[PDB]
């Protein structure tokens, strides 16, 4: 034999898989280098043939029970070839699922909203609307963009999401899984190691344990940002409440970095910037790659082969030809590694070059491993390994040692504080969002959240985990979480959490091995052969052993750890604790931006009617909203002599309870940011209370 | 009348359905609401008419 | 006839209220009999031939489909079902 026949099967499969995959890589690479129509069909047929080969190889792997396998490598390869995927799903159901996924992607990509005073000017998401959210300092414009995008996208994506979750749950249950969430979490699952096991359910506990430690630093950062946002939007943010969702410099609040221009500690003194020195020296887009290669060689890590340097497309043509130049590392195989990018003269391009160089080095480190095992230990290792190189190379010490940044420069701690705060706005501001989103998705898949309460639960979490409050109430017709790119395209989101933890664990381990003076934020690992050897000790393993064993070979731990992150951000934590003596650190989950102007209504049907009382449902809510709109119309006509067309969608209702009590407020017909003050609503209700009461058969006490 | 007022004040304070806390099941529900969350039942003032 | 004195004046706001009441009635009939959740609005009640007598014709269409006209039979059934609510919303009694 069984072992001999399994080895023969694997060898004969790999013997073809190499060249099929290799040709598919040429097709994709040739498409990406220059956009040619004649190669599109070549890519399509090659990909279809490769997919058919994979499907047939999966079909010829069922006659191999897993209980008679002794070798571990062939066991892992057979398991990686054993998953059915969507095959077990019925043909009609499979077609329905594919159609719904394509519809979801198309709606997200080509959905547009429009101005309320110029319907002949409509903006997509990534151009225009993203710039409106990232650059505008106007409360009204940002609120309009937020609410308008959420309205259409949620309304269109809700039923599709419901059918998609039902179908995915059914397919996952058909594959001996509890739900889809278990299938997603199964990436970190490892078994049969007797000393390194990791259950699927332990991931949730580990994530909660890490977040409980990360909470206080985020609380201090949140309080500091809320204090600094008062001067930009006065009379809009409560000193004890949460933050409104639309003021966070981003459409969804995934990153807080766009607030750096409003929350800089010392704006009069800029941080380090020598991008003009590279311009003065007339550095073409070729020296940076050589410098990166030299830096990688210094640690003793293997160097670049001449095959890579032979194929160089990094210089942007700039002609009439338009092609995507997103930085990527290509791993076509059989000693063929490349990087495709548009190279300019800037700091960010320099760091991205280092990031891609690290990606390529990690990718070719495990080339000797079998083809099916040519990948990272899990989903989070690759990006962390690629990123820590750039993180170590971005320090000013490396810049001074490389030739730039002349030694006659006395660094000040204000620049260090600015750098640490800028890094924090990106690193620490995104952990609560990732944790909350993955938690909500897991409990939606697992069935804990009823389909009736989805929206409710979502916003509750944002008021208690992230500390962010919506500016307008959202009923059950919306699908705000589906507005994200990752949720509507069926992608996993926990890799962004685990990678953020692993990168700092690796940085701390490397600094401790290199015997740095103190690894606060200025640690560098250049010219350290032992550090490179330690990194290579883990780089070359690939997937041949559990990721826990790989972690133990570097940091000597079996689980995610948060202490290195806190150690990295300690100086900023001390500064923030010093700066928040007078501010109230924390937030309260009761204040709302619209709560001041709301009016509460309580209804007692049983007292007024006793028997024969009707049942109260959403149709009665519609009638109540229509009556309130009629009352406001009448008041505005009969007193202010204005013809304003209030509708039943301008009456915003919140906090519905089985007592039949709720809050409501009224906005201008087409302006969402404009809220009618409470005094006018009081006057209108006083004027039309008799009609309001008699329309429902209640009398002034019920 | 006093007992009806006592029921009504709890109903208003805790937003319970009208017709759930009756005369026969007032004490058990009254203590259940208190056991649910202190510091909100405290502000409720009840009358001890008998 | 119904009010005599103290009668209110009829304008376009009362027409809006009437359209909303008719939409509510159609929603209720479709929910309580056919078990369908159809979101009828006040813009699906098309009104014509307004006269100083306060008489007019109306019909109902599907929420997002102008071509689809609800037949007169179920409109009659819905009005029969919710006539009491329609009446007391306007302070009129089955003759006015
Ligand atoms: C796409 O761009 C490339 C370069 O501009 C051109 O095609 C390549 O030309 C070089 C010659 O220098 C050849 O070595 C490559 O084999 C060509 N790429 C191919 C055939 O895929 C040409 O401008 C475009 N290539 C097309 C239309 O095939
Ligand atoms: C993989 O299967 C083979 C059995 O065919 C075993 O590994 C072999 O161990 C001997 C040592 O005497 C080596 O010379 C062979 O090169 C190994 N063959 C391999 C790795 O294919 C063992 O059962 C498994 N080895 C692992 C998991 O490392
Ligand atoms: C993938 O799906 C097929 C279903 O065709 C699974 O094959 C079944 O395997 C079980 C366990 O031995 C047998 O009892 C069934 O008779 C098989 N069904 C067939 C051959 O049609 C296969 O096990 C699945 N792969 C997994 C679960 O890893
Ligand atoms: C790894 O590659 C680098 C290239 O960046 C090598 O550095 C030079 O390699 C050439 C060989 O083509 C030699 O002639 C030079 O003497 C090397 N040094 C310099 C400053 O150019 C480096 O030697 C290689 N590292 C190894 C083989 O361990
Ligand atoms: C930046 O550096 C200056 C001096 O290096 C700091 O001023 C001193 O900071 C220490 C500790 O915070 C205090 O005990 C002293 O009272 C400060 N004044 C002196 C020595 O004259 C300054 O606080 C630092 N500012 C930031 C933002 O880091
Ligand atoms: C929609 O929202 C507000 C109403 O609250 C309007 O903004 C007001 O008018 C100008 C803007 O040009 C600014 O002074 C303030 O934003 C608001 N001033 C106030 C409330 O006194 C906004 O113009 C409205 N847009 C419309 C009606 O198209
Ligand atoms: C209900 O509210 C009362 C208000 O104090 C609390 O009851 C405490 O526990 C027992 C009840 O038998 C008393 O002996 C204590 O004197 C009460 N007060 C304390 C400990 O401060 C408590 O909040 C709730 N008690 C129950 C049984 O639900
Ligand atoms: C609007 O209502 C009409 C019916 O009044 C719908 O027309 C139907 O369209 C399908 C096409 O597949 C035909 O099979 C039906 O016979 C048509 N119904 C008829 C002629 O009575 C129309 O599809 C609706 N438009 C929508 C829902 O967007």
């Amino acid at each position: 034999t069984i072992e001999e026949q399994a080895k023969t099967f694997l060898d004969k499969f790999n013997h073809e898989a190499e060249d099929l995959f290799y040709q598919s890589s040429l097709a994709s690479w040739n498409y990406n280098t220059n956009i040619t129509e004649e190669n599109v069909q070549n890519m399509n047929n090659a990909g279809d043939k490769w997919s058919a080969f994979l499907k047939e190889q999966s079909t010829l792997a069922q006659m191999y029970p897993l209980q008679e396998i002794q070798n571990l490598t062939v066991k892992l390869q057979l398991q990686a070839l054993q998953q059915n995927g969507s095959s077990v799903l019925s043909e009609d159901k499979s077609k329905r699922l594919n159609t719904i996924l394509n519809t979801m992607s198309t709606i997200y990509s080509t959905g547009k909203v429009c101005n309320p005073d110029n319907p002949q000017e409509c903006l997509l998401l990534e151009p225009g609307l993203n710039e409106i959210m990232a650059n505008s300092l106007d409360y009204n414009e940002r609120l309009w963009a937020w609410e308008s995008w959420r309205s259409e996208v949620g309304k269109q994506l809700r039923p599709l999401y419901e059918e998609y979750v039902v179908l995915k749950n059914e397919m996952a249950r058909a594959n001996h899984y509890e739900d889809y969430g278990d299938y997603w979490r199964g990436d970190y699952e490892v078994n049969g190691v007797d000393g390194y096991d990791y259950s699927r359910g332990q991931l949730i506990e580990d994530v909660e344990h890490t977040f409980e430690e990360i909470k206080p630093l985020y609380e201090h950062l949140h309080a500091y940002v809320r204090a600094k946002l008062m001067n930009a939007y006065p009379s809009y943010i409560s000193p004890i409440g949460c933050l409104p969702a639309h003021l966070l410099g981003d459409m969804w609040g995934r990153f807080w970095t766009n607030l750096y221009s409003l929350t800089v500690p010392f704006g009069q003194k800029p941080n380090i910037d020598v991008t003009d020195a590279m311009v003065d020296q007339a550095w073409d887009a070729q020296r940076i790659f050589k410098e990166a290669e030299k830096f990688f060689v210094s640690v003793g890590l293997p160097n670049m082969t001449q095959g890579f340097w032979e194929n160089s497309m990094l210089t942007d043509p700039g002609n009439v030809q338009k092609a995507v130049c997103h930085p990527t590392a290509w791993d076509l195989g059989k000693g063929d590694f490349r990087i495709l990018m548009c190279t300019k003269v800037t700091m960010d391009d320099f760091l991205t070059a280092h990031h891609e160089m690290g990606h390529i080095q990690y990718d070719m480190a495990y080339a000797a491993q079998p083809f099916l095992l040519r990948n990272g230990a899990n989903e989070g290792f690759h990006e962390a390994v690629g990123e820590i190189m750039s993180l170590s190379a971005a320090t000013p010490k490396h810049l001074k040692s490389i030739g730039l940044l002349s030694p006659d420069f006395q660094e000040d701690n204000e620049t260090e504080i600015n750098f640490l705060l800028k890094q924090a706005l990106t690193i620490v501001g995104t952990l609560p969002f990732t944790y909350m989103l993955e938690k909500w998705r897991w409990m939606v898949f697992k069935g804990e959240i009823p389909k009736d309460q989805w929206m409710k639960k979502w916003w509750e979490m944002k008021r208690e985990i992230v500390g962010v409050v919506e500016p307008v109430p959202h009923d059950e017709t919306y699908c705000d979480p589906a507005s994200l790119f990752h949720v509507s395209n069926d992608y996993s989101f926990i890799r962004y959490y685990t990678r953020t933890l692993y990168q700092f664990q690796f940085q701390e381990a490397l600094c401790q091995a290199a015997k740095h003076e103190g690894p606060l934020h200025k640690c560098d690992i250049s010219n350290s052969t032992e550090a490179g050897q330690k990194l290579f000790n883990m780089l070359r393993l690939g997937k041949s052993e559990p990721w826990t064993l790989a972690l133990e070979n570097v940091v000597g731990a079996k689980n995610m750890n948060v202490r290195p992150l806190l150690n990295y951000f300690e100086p900023l934590f001390t500064w923030l604790k010093d700066q928040n003596k007078n501010s109230f650190v924390g937030w309260s989950t009761d204040w709302s931006p619209y709560a001041d102007q709301s009016i509460k209504v309580r209804i007692s049907l049983k007292s007024a009617l006793g028997d024969k009382a009707y049942e109260w449902n959403d149709n009665e809510m519609y009638l109540f909203r229509s009556s309130v709109a009629y009352a406001m119309r009448q008041y505005f006509l009969k007193v202010k002599n204005q013809m304003i067309l209030f509708g039943e969608e301008d009456v915003r209702v919140a906090n519905l309870k089985p007592r039949i009590s709720f809050n409501f407020f009224v906005t201008a017909p087409k302006n969402v940011s404009d809220i009618i003050p409470r005094t006018e609503v009081e006057k209108a209700i006083r004027m039309s209370r008799s009609r309001i009461n008699d329309a429902f058969r209640l009398n002034d006490n019920s | 009348d006093c007992f009806s007022t006592n029921i009504l004040t709890l109903i208003n304070g805790f937003d319970l359905p009208e017709g759930n806390v009756t005369q026969e099941n007032f004490v058990d529900m009254q203590q259940r609401c208190n056991a649910s969350d202190p510091a909100a039942y405290a502000q409720l003032v009840f009358q001890t008419c008998d």
